[PDB]
């Protein structure tokens, strides 16, 4: 029988407290029942609905999510990392090879408008935006690896995100 | 007042005089500004060198003109605690903050240095005016917490101003204090006194007089 | 309040430059947080509603944090500044909704001449191997002032001045402390306190101080 899979809507496995998140399954249901079974750190939820909704993410909602339907096996777990802070670098992919595109996003607590946003590599300003916008390198290069973070203004407060590492492979 | 980033916190040391005299009460004060009217609860946690303390006193929220709030918490400290270098920590919790705000304060670090205090009579050429300037030079002291007062025949001479401490070339501080008096009082033979308070002075106090001589 | 986009800072000329005819005072307009996308930045200088030119505007420099910084400098007339003419920088750019404007001018108020007094070291200080010469400058307005120390031509350097302090009558005062070796003071050298201020005749006065 096929293995179900959990999917993240939207697709950021790193979120900030009070962020909304939606998990949905990819497994067909039986004619008798269309119920879903959701787990969360092997704890078992309660609702049988096809999508699991986290309105206001707390730190207790981090961990391993998995699901299963009538005509599927237990899904492989997907990790959700709920961080605390003002800013959080988010990416669609975190693994990079030579000539891959690098898409980076500076997500803010409750989608608050962000201004004078700077993306820094290795402690130096690399790209600046008057208004919160995404950072995008067309085709990676071995020199684009390093520690990255983003800072800007949350209405007079000057705030920073935690740094992430970014290595470029192959070549 | 869009108040996007939520409140701000400011931590304030005790006034120098309050920590130099046993009969006075020194206090650390944590002020929270920009507190929204919608989400206004403010929780204060106080740590003394990393240990929680609960004898602090929280003032009621006050409405500012910019329609924000102002919450104050004051922690009275022990004289020896402040003078001995204990660290003081304010932790502020608010609904409009992602994590609590933490600020710490303590007496500046470094070997205290005793102040030399010197009384300087009015310049010759100032004696042609109807008011005169008694000067008090307090140099060579560390740290910059210091108090200076003026006094004549027991009663406190008030018509005076003291400059902020200034950094010397040897890392110590110095300041000046000026007392304006009417020339007659200086010409009589009255005595005036600069009083200085500092931790590195014997008995936290020295007095230097100045008179026609 | 405001959103993103460039920021502007307007800096006055240095007080000493406004007092000495041999010097050239300047007003300076700095623009920061200028993006590489729209990097055209236009300056318009107004001296009391009077579009001016001859403003040496410098080519943009890329900052460390990745932004661009652009500064325009306007040479200014000593009398114009001293009389209280207001100077104004308008900056325009594609990333700006409306152009930004700032204005500076000399502090308003009736000028008042400072009295300069030299105070010799105190008796008890004469024991240490260094001594302190004081210069009291009082009763002046505005606070824009320069103070220096001098001996036999060469300027003295081991001196420190306090910031101006608001006196009770609305005027300011300050002290300048010159530290010298005791020998120099006992040998009979003459030290001098020079003060520059607009309320002084010729914007300059000098008071001397020697071992009586
Ligand atoms: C809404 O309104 C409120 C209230 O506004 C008040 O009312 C209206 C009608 C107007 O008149 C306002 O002018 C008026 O203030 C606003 O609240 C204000 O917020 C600002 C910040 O934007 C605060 O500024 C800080 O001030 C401190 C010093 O503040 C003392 O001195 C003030 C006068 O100088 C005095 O007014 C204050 O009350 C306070 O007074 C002290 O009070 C304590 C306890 O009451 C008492 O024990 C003391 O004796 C007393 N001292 C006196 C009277 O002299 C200043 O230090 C802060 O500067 C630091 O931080 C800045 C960041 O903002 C930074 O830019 C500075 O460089 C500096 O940085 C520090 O530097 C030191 C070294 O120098 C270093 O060691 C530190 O590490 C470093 N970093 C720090 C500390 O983080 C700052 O300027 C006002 O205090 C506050 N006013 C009041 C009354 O609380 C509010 O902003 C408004 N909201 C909006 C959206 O506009
Ligand atoms: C990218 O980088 C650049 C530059 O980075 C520089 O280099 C790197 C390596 C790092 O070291 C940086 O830290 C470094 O600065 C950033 O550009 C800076 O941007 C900030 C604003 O975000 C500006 O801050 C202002 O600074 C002025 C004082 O500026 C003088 O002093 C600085 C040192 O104190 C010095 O660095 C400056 O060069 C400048 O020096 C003066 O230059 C003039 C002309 O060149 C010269 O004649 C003078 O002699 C000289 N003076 C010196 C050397 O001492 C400060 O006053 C500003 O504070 C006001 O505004 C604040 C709002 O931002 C407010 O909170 C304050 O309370 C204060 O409020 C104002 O007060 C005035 C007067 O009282 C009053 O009239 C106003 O009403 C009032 N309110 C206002 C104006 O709203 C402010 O702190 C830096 O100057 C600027 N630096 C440079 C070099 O351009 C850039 O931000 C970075 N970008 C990003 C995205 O990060
Ligand atoms: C799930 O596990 C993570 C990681 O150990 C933990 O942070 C979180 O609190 C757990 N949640 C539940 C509901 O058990
Ligand atoms: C915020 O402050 C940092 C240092 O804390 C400073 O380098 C920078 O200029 C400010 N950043 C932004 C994006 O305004």
């Amino acid at each position: 029988l096929p293995k179900a899979v959990v999917f993240l809507e939207p697709q950021w496995y790193r979120v900030l407290e009070k962020d909304s998140v939606t998990l949905k399954c990819q497994g067909a249901y039986s004619p008798e029942d269309q119920s879903t079974q959701w787990f969360h750190n092997e704890s078992l939820i309660s609702s049988q609905a096809s999508s699991y909704f986290i309105d206001a993410a707390t730190v207790d909602d981090s961990g391993e999510y998995r699901c299963q339907t009538q005509l599927s096996t237990l899904s492989d777990p997907v990790q959700l990392e709920v961080h605390i802070g003002w800013l959080l670098l988010q990416a669609p992919r975190w693994v990079f090879k030579e000539e891959d595109p690098i898409h980076l996003r500076c997500h803010s607590w409750k989608n608050t408008a962000l201004h004078k946003v700077t993306y820094l590599q290795n402690g130096k300003g690399r790209k600046y935006f008057h208004h919160n916008s995404d950072f995008y390198i067309p085709k990676a290069t071995l020199k684009d690896s390093g520690s990255y973070f983003c800072r800007g203004l949350f209405g007079s407060k000057n705030v920073s995100s935690e740094t992430v590492q970014i290595t470029i492979t192959q070549g | 007042p869009e108040l996007l980033g939520g409140p701000s916190v400011f931590l304030f040391p005790p006034k120098p005089k309050d920590t130099l005299m046993i009969s006075r009460t020194p206090e650390v004060t944590c002020v929270v500004v920009d507190v929204s009217h919608e989400d206004p609860e403010v929780k204060f946690n106080w740590y003394v060198d990393g240990v929680e303390v609960h004898n602090a006193k929280t003032k009621p929220r006050e409405e500012q003109y910019n329609s924000t709030y102002r919450v104050v918490s004051v922690l009275t400290v022990l004289h020896q605690d402040w003078l001995n270098g204990k660290e003081y920590k304010c932790k502020v919790s608010n609904k409009a903050l992602p994590a609590p705000i933490e600020k710490t304060i303590s007496k500046a670090k470094g070997q205290p240095r005793e102040p030399q205090v010197y009384t300087l009579p009015p310049s010759r050429d100032e004696l042609t005016k109807n008011q005169v300037s008694l000067t008090c030079l307090v140099k060579g002291f560390y740290p910059s917490d210091i108090a200076v007062e003026w006094e004549s025949n027991g009663q406190p001479e008030n018509n005076y101003k003291t400059t902020p401490p200034v950094l010397d070339s040897d890392g110590s501080f110095f300041l000046y204090s000026k007392l304006t008096v009417d020339k007659s009082r200086w010409q009589q033979g009255n005595v005036f006194s600069c009083s200085v308070m500092h931790e590195a002075l014997h008995n936290h106090y020295t007095q230097k007089s100045l008179s026609l001589s």
